[PDB]
């Protein structure tokens, strides 16, 4: 917590860095950094969208792939509880006299 | 145990340095003052 | 055998604070300090700019809402106000150093499976709201629960904080910026907690809730009661300060020569 | 330093030496100008004095300065109230020995009285008036020359010392 | 050269995430009667997105839930992601962790040495910065 | 003095998983903070 | 006024929290702030603090 | 591979990029060398400005250069203006918002600049000063002097000569002394390696009746831009020196913007041989080797090859 | 690093039962802007290259651990292995990163066949002359055709369409029916609109701005959402396309005069994204 | 840093760094044969307060009115041989000082050399040179009226 002629930045906690060439499964590549000792030019199996397009897959067997309608679907669905909360916002919630609604699912 | 503190520096006449930091996990000659082991220095010790 | 591996292990974990390096002089620390008020001086049209924008990006939704409010449709507020609370989809895509490139299947058609393979994330999470679902007298409705099992998890939570938070800041002391950061941190959660129960106890008594709306004083001084208060950033450096003599560092100058 | 068999000024850089006996100096932390022992190695180390010339007019800051000027107490000069505990037998100062008597004696060491009656013997044998100039050969300090004998015959002796140029052993400052 | 990127695409995401989080905050800010404006929101995403991982060696410190929560999840930029070392900030240094649940005494010391090798902590690194990974949708 | 602190370290800790293991085959279920080193779960031994 | 944590926080730490985990900015940390001492709040000089000072 | 240099003007559909306030500042010719002008282009700046008349010609200067560089973005000339009487703080101001605004117009942020003149200057005034660091990404001047030692010895003895002045320890030596020391040397101004910013030079910027009064004590370089913010720029500045006697002395400027050494063209002796092409191939050499270091493509792709190569030493080494 | 939905549920909407007066009276009209991801990172400034060589080296000397390389080297020097194969030497360990075969292979051929992106589209490359010989033979000019989604990957490239009957520039639109909410009216113009041929992220519930029209005595919505995947095919547009645009934040102002209002142009400036804040 | 400092006051009308000396914290201190002759009084305060009109509404006024009086009772002057001490007028006396180290003669006689030129104005080359509060002037340059 003292002053320091040197230029402070948060010291003797991260390890060591190698950089690495890594190829996604599109094709762009990326640079990322490891602790231990990485080999350069990492060609990159199982990336963010190879998993979007196995999922794709496995929509395409039971064929949800086309679409999920809220607006068309006219569920009549209505629920009043008196005094309810958003848990999924946490820090705030808020006491609302609300509607009762069931999540949206797709089993996978 | 890091051993250090301002009490090492000479000050001469009034100690205007500030008060906490003059003896770091040392033992201040008002600790060794309190606690000797010997008892009542006699008067012809003056 | 393991043990010893362990032991090896440990020393990994363990970081040691360290001294300024022997090697460094006095021309080049004076030069990188140059160079971070450079960048400094850099960022300042980035930030500033970011802010004002975010800023007006804000107002103009504030004053969309206050124009859904106005013409009178009370249900399309309250269901735009619930957060959206699905993800962006997995074809959304980090921006990469480079374009993808033409028609190029991973390993250009050479499949190994073993690395195709998805695997656990570690630490497994949980969250206080785990406990509301997951766990013994589950509620029919989760995202939907009534207020007093939240209000419980309010009341649990900043019990259960502090009390954590106490006892790290007396195992390890940390100071400087990370050592701010922190104590920000934690400062800023006991902030939001505060303000939930305080929002809780604005709704169950409406009393108190049209006392605080009445006049102002009330509201900023029960703000300082309950925790609630304005996180103070220093003002943005551009230059050096000019030094008195006395504000050298606590170590040996930096070597000229 | 003898280059081509020809003796030349070198300049060396003390610093650098100072810098490999005592390599801790290098090492510092935020705390360490304060830190109790300032080498493990040679832990009765506290100051180093430099003395350089440098010829910018405005000082160094007070902090790499000792204070040396104006008066340094309110009610009696502590100099006199500690010269009255010393004796003029007292040793003050140490002479590097180039012939040691045995293996055992390194340096020669000197007292108040044994350097006043040394330049005063001197100064006395030869003769010596008030202010009549009176020179010295330098790098003569080390040895009882211009350490002890020169100096206290000056001050014994009025007497004004004259320093010649700083070296001797090149021809163009001879 | 990364953390340059990462703050660039965090400043890029985070307005994109202020304009979900909006609706929440502007209902908060009528019944506190608090002022929404920039120094609102931005200790908003302070609390959000920079969280500390601490010494992990603690146990009082791998206990710590409140990152964990739905709206900081939701709100939060993926800078993180970007750069190792504000990853390491975040959370700790992958291997870090897992020799930290073995100084806890939170694991064996075998199972640690087993998922420790270098080829796991990579995969898990990268499906991890990426989004991929495993939910028991039922804990213990 | 650093080294047999730091052995005696991998000495008591073997010494207490022995010991919790002894003391889970005779059916006695400990909990967590009781424990000195309450991060421990006794399930993963 | 006051903060939450009492003091004003340093810009690096700030920026170091809402870009999460990362400081590139303000590294250069401005001196810490000058304790001014009352000379006149000090006691009359004394004989004794004179004689024994030197130790 | 000679091609000239095609006057071009700013359409109003672009010219609304830039705010109303300084709509006004944008010019009424400009240039573009290659075909296409990409993301950012090399930017030219050149000496004081007095119609186009002497436009078409400052052209030919860079056109052998620029002509045997082919860069993919090609390069734009922004003329700049001599004066005006009415504000006395315009010059550097209005050369700011003026290439500002035109790369506004372009769409243009971070931008590779190049100058022989007056126009350096500018560029510096962009980089030291706040706010427009961002939009000059690399400052590169041929021969033009930001600084010269003998600036930078007597600013070090101003602010000694202030200090001192103000600390009443120092005795009337010294002081005296000091000051008789400063005013024996005073400052001439920057060298000009050009031939109408000559007037320029010694009436505007350095003249002696108004930069320093007090005069050869006190310095206000509030004018051109002080020492302590050029001391700043970490801005890559890269000089080019004629193997010969040159101007700018590298040694101020390996002092002030950081430590680099400058590129030295072989086949000139003096500067005015800068533009004549037997040296165009070196000069241009040079150029293009100094923008591919800050292309993404180019060092994205180089550091990929070291990668690749080195991976294939691995595998070399594996049999 | 992207969040995956981990238990985390998605509340759906309701299209409530009562039918809104004020739908179907005063006009309230949902248009959303689309807009695409940076397909790259912004490229960088030389300060920000210099300055990443600085944090380089000085993360370098102070890191955690100081002699030693990496984890590898470190847990190798006291005689002990990370590795699955239980190597110890480092460079072996990076030689073959995974002790599999078949990926030595797969490396060999990327090493031979891959080459890099070079990311610059020819699309972008801006030629003044033949720009400025139609603006001078036909007096009058309007922006280059941005009908290229390929056109510059550093950037937040957004959607701009033109009304037929206006002949002016403007977001797509829908009028809002009585039951259903704001969200489910711009899913509903993206997806009839397009004709389910679109992959489309929106970020937000509540609509982002509010643009007033006294002429019609009417409110438009504005509303942002990020496109993925799809085929864009602007003949199915029912407001009467002419033309579209895929525009920067930069130069929707180019587009004021042709633009419908003024008002409408600052605020789609101030909803729109970027990825750079240096304007 | 709070605990490690360099003393520094806020009015150094005591000369109070000539008399409680603190040890250069540094490891390498600098010291010349040069600086015997360096004069070390204290560094030019701001708001010079000699020229301070005495008005009671006044703040500046005041404050240095009661930095004085703390001083005078500081050195015993106050309550001792100056029991009752109503502090109206801003006095300052001066003395033409030179800033001379020891005492000086003559290089072309031997004379003692000659009576200074008295004081018109106060300058801040004058200031040190006045009677302030307890401070400290050497003989040398108190030698005329």
């Amino acid at each position: 917590g003292m002053f320091a002629e040197e230029l402070s930045i948060e010291r003797s906690r991260f390890p060591r860095f190698h950089s690495t060439f890594t190829i996604q499964t599109d094709g762009s590549l990326n640079e990322r950094e490891f602790e231990f000792a990485v080999p350069p030019i990492v060609t990159l199996f199982h990336d963010r969208l190879s998993a979007h397009r196995e999922r794709q897959l496995e929509l395409a067997k039971i064929g949800k792939l086309r679409k999920e309608r809220n607006w068309e679907t006219e569920q009549k669905g209505e629920e009043s509880v008196s005094m309810a909360c958003n848990a999924l916002a946490f820090p705030y919630c808020i006491p609302k006299n609300m509607l009762k609604r069931s999540r949206v699912v797709d089993p996978l | 145990v890091w051993l250090g503190g301002t009490a090492a520096n000479t000050s001469l006449g009034r100690d205007v340095m500030p008060s906490t930091g003059k003896y770091i996990n040392i033992v201040s000659p008002t600790d060794v003052a309190a606690n000797i082991s010997a008892g009542a220095m006699p008067p012809e010790a003056n | 055998n393991e043990e010893k591996w362990a032991q090896a292990a440990m020393e990994y974990l363990h970081e040691k604070r360290h001294c300024n390096d022997s090697r460094k002089r006095q021309h080049d620390v004076d030069n990188e300090r140059r160079m971070a008020f450079a960048f400094d001086r850099y960022c300042s049209v980035n930030e500033k700019i970011f802010t004002e924008r975010l800023s007006r990006l804000s107002d103009r939704m504030t004053e969309a809402l206050e124009t859904i409010k106005q013409l009178g449709m009370d249900h399309a507020l309250e269901e735009a106000l619930m957060l959206s609370s699905e993800q962006p989809p997995l074809n959304f895509r980090r921006p990469t150093l480079t374009p993808p490139v033409a028609g190029y299947e991973p390993g250009f058609g050479l499949d190994v499976p073993q690395l195709r393979s998805r695997q656990a994330e570690y630490p497994p999470v949980g969250r206080p709201t785990d406990a509301m679902e997951f766990g013994e007298e589950k509620d029919p409705s989760f995202p939907l629960v009534e207020s007093f099992r939240v209000e419980d998890l309010t009341t649990q939570c900043l019990n259960e904080l502090e009390e954590r938070h106490g006892e790290i800041r007396e195992a390890a002391p940390t100071t400087g910026v990370e050592g701010e950061a922190w104590e920000a941190y934690v400062a800023l959660q006991k902030k939001a907690l505060a303000r939930q129960q305080l929002i809780f106890e604005l709704c169950n008594n409406g009393e108190l809730r049209e006392r605080y709306d009445s006049d102002v004083a009330f509201r900023q001084r029960v703000w300082e009661e309950r925790g609630m208060l304005p996180l103070e950033i220093e003002r943005e450096r551009l230059h050096e300060e000019p030094r008195h003599y006395a504000q050298e560092p606590a170590y040996h100058p930096f070597r000229k020569m | 330093e003898v280059k081509q068999g020809v003796l030349v000024e070198r300049n060396m850089h003390f610093w650098d030496m100072i810098y490999n006996v005592i390599p801790e100096l290098g090492l510092s932390y935020p705390g360490q100008r304060f830190q109790w022992v300032h080498s493990q190695e040679f832990f009765f180390l506290k100051k180093v004095v430099i003395t350089d010339h440098n010829m910018n007019l405005l000082g160094v800051t007070p902090m790499r300065k000792m204070l040396v000027w104006g008066p340094f107490s309110y009610y009696e000069q502590r100099l006199r109230r500690l010269s009255a505990l010393l004796h003029p037998d007292d040793p003050i100062l140490a002479l590097e020995d180039p012939h040691p008597a045995l293996e055992d004696k390194l340096h020669i060491t000197y007292s108040h009285r044994n350097c006043i009656n040394a330049g005063f013997l001197f100064g006395n044998l030869m003769g010596l008036k008030a202010e009549s100039r009176f020179g010295v050969m330098p790098n003569h300090h080390v040895d009882p020359v211009g350490a002890i004998v020169a100096p206290y015959a000056a001050l014994t002796t009025g007497a004004v010392l004259v320093h010649i140029h700083s070296d001797m052993f090149t021809d163009d400052h001879a | 050269m990364n953390d340059i990127y990462a703050r660039r695409l965090a400043q890029a995401t985070m307005f994109h995430q202020l304009m979900r989080c909006h609706g929440t905050l502007w209902a908060a800010t009528q019944v506190t009667k608090e002022q929404m404006d920039y120094n609102f929101i931005r200790e908003e995403f302070m609390r959000v997105n920079g969280r500390r991982a601490m010494p992990l060696l603690l146990g009082a410190a791998a206990n710590e839930n409140l990152h964990q929560l739905h709206l900081s999840h939701l709100s939060e930029h993926c800078a993180w992601g970007e750069s190792a070392r504000a990853l390491a900030v975040q959370r700790q240094t992958p291997l870090s962790q897992r020799v930290a649940a073995l100084g806890r005494m939170a694991e064996t010391i075998h199972q640690v040495k087993t998922a420790s090798t270098v080829q796991n902590l990579f995969n898990e690194q990268i499906s991890c910065m990426e989004g991929i990974s495993s939910f028991e949708e039922e804990p213990l | 003095q650093f080294r047999k602190l730091q052995d005696t370290f991998w000495s008591n800790r073997k010494v207490l998983v022995n010991r919790v293991k002894s003391m889970y085959n005779q059916g006695a279920r400990t909990s967590a903070k009781d424990m000195p080193i309450k991060t421990i779960n006794i399930k993963a031994f | 006024n006051r903060s939450l944590l009492g003091y004003p926080l340093r810009r690096a730490a700030a920026m170091e929290m809402l870009y999460g985990g990362i400081c590139i900015q303000h590294l250069a940390q401005p001196p810490f702030p000058l304790r001014k001492i009352q000379s006149e709040s000090l006691p009359p000089p004394s004989l004794q603090g004179e004689r024994d000072d030197l130790e | 591979q000679h091609a000239s240099f095609t006057p071009f003007s700013i359409q109003p559909w672009q010219a609304r990029c830039v705010g109303a306030s300084r709509r006004k500042l944008l010019p009424q010719m400009l240039m573009y060398h290659g075909a296409r002008l990409g993301p950012r282009p090399l930017i030219i700046l050149d000496h004081s400005t007095k119609g186009e008349a002497g436009v078409a010609e400052a052209a030919r200067k860079y056109e052998s250069i620029l002509s045997q560089l082919s860069w993919d973005y090609g390069a734009v000339y922004i003329p700049l203006h001599a004066q005006c009487t009415d504000s006395s703080k315009d010059l550097l101001e209005q050369s700011c918002q003026r290439i500002c605004a035109v790369m506004d117009a372009l769409d243009v942020r971070w931008t590779h600049f190049l100058t022989y003149s007056y126009g350096a200057l500018v560029a510096v005034r962009m980089a030291s000063s706040q706010e427009f660091p961002h939009r000059v990404g690399t400052l590169m001047s041929l021969d033009t002097p930001l600084v010269t030692r003998e600036f930078l010895r007597n600013m070090e003895q101003r602010e000694d000569i202030a200090k001192a002045e103000r600390d009443i320890n120092v005795p009337e030596d010294g002081l005296a002394f000091a000051k008789q020391a400063l005013l024996s040397s005073l400052e001439g101004p920057l060298p000009c390696p050009a031939a109408e910013d000559e007037s320029l030079y010694r009436d505007y910027l350095f003249d002696p009746n108004r930069i320093f009064g007090a005069g050869g004590l006190v310095r206000d370089e509030s004018r051109y831009v002080p020492l302590k913010s050029l001391l700043g720029v970490r801005h890559p500045v890269q000089l080019i020196v004629p193997s010969a006697n040159p101007l700018s002395d590298a040694a101020a400027h390996s002092e002030v913007f950081g430590h680099r050494r400058p590129a030295v063209v072989k086949c000139c002796q003096r500067h005015e041989d800068l533009f004549k092409e037997s040296a165009a191939k070196e000069v241009a050499g040079v150029l293009g080797a100094w923008m591919r270091r800050f292309e993404p493509d180019c060092f994205i792709s180089k550091r990929y090859e070291q990668a690749a190569n080195e991976m294939g030493q691995l595998m070399l080494s594996t049999a | 690093g992207f969040h995956s939905q981990h238990r985390t549920p998605v509340l759906p909407q309701v299209p409530a039962a009562e039918v809104q007066q004020a739908a179907s009276e005063s006009k309230v009209r949902v248009a959303y802007l689309l807009h695409r991801q940076p397909v790259v990172k912004p490229t960088p400034h030389p300060l920000e290259m210099e300055m990443a060589f600085l944090l380089q080296r000085e993360h370098q000397r102070y890191s955690r651990h100081e002699s030693s390389e990496s984890a590898t080297h470190f847990m190798a020097q006291r005689g002990q292995s990370i590795d699955a194969l239980n190597r110890t030497d480092p460079r072996q360990i990076q030689s073959n990163f995974f002790g599999l075969e078949l990926y030595q292979d797969a490396m060999r051929v990327v090493l031979q066949r891959y080459k890099p992106e070079r990311r610059v589209t020819p699309r972008d490359l801006w030629d003044p002359a033949t720009y400025g010989s139609s603006n001078a033979n036909s007096n009058a000019s309007s922006p280059p055709t941005r009908h290229s989604l390929h056109r510059k990957l550093d950037d937040y490239l957004h959607l701009i369409v033109r009304d037929e009957a206006s002949g002016k520039w403007t977001v797509p639109q829908t009028e809002l029916r009585g039951r259903e909410t704001l969200r489910m009216a711009a899913e509903r113009a993206i997806a009839t609109d397009n004709g389910e041929g679109l992959d489309c992220y929106v970020w937000s519930n509540a609509p982002q701005a509010t643009v007033p029209n006294a002429n019609d005595g009417s409110w438009l919505f504005i509303y942002v959402a990020t496109y993925l995947s799809g085929r864009p095919k602007f003949s199915e547009f029912r407001p009467k396309t002419i033309d579209h645009a895929w525009v920067t934040r930069h130069e929707m102002m180019q587009y004021e005069e042709n633009f419908q209002s003024p008002e409408l142009v600052r605020v789609l400036l101030d909803i729109s994204a970027d990825s750079t804040f240096e304007s | 840093d709070t605990m490690f400092q360099y003393p520094v006051y806020e009015n150094e009308l005591d000369t109070p760094h000539l008399f409680n000396i603190t040890e250069p914290p540094d490891f390498f201190v600098y010291w010349n044969v040069s600086d015997f002759e360096r004069t070390s009084y204290p560094p030019l305060p701001e708001e010079d307060h000699r020229l301070l009109l005495p008005l009671s509404g006044s703040a500046p006024w005041k404050q240095h009115r009661k930095r004085s009086l703390k001083y005078l009772r500081k050195h015993e002057i106050l309550p001792n041989y100056l029991p009752h001490v109503r502090q109206d007028v801003n006095l300052s006396v001066v003395f033409p000082g030179v800033y001379a180290t020891r005492a000086r003669l003559c290089e072309e006689t031997g004379e003692p050399l000659p009576p200074p030129p008295p004081v018109s104005r106060m300058t801040h080359r004058n200031f040190w040179m006045t009677a302030h509060c307890g401070n400290y002037i050497e003989l040398a340059d108190l030698q005329h009226p």
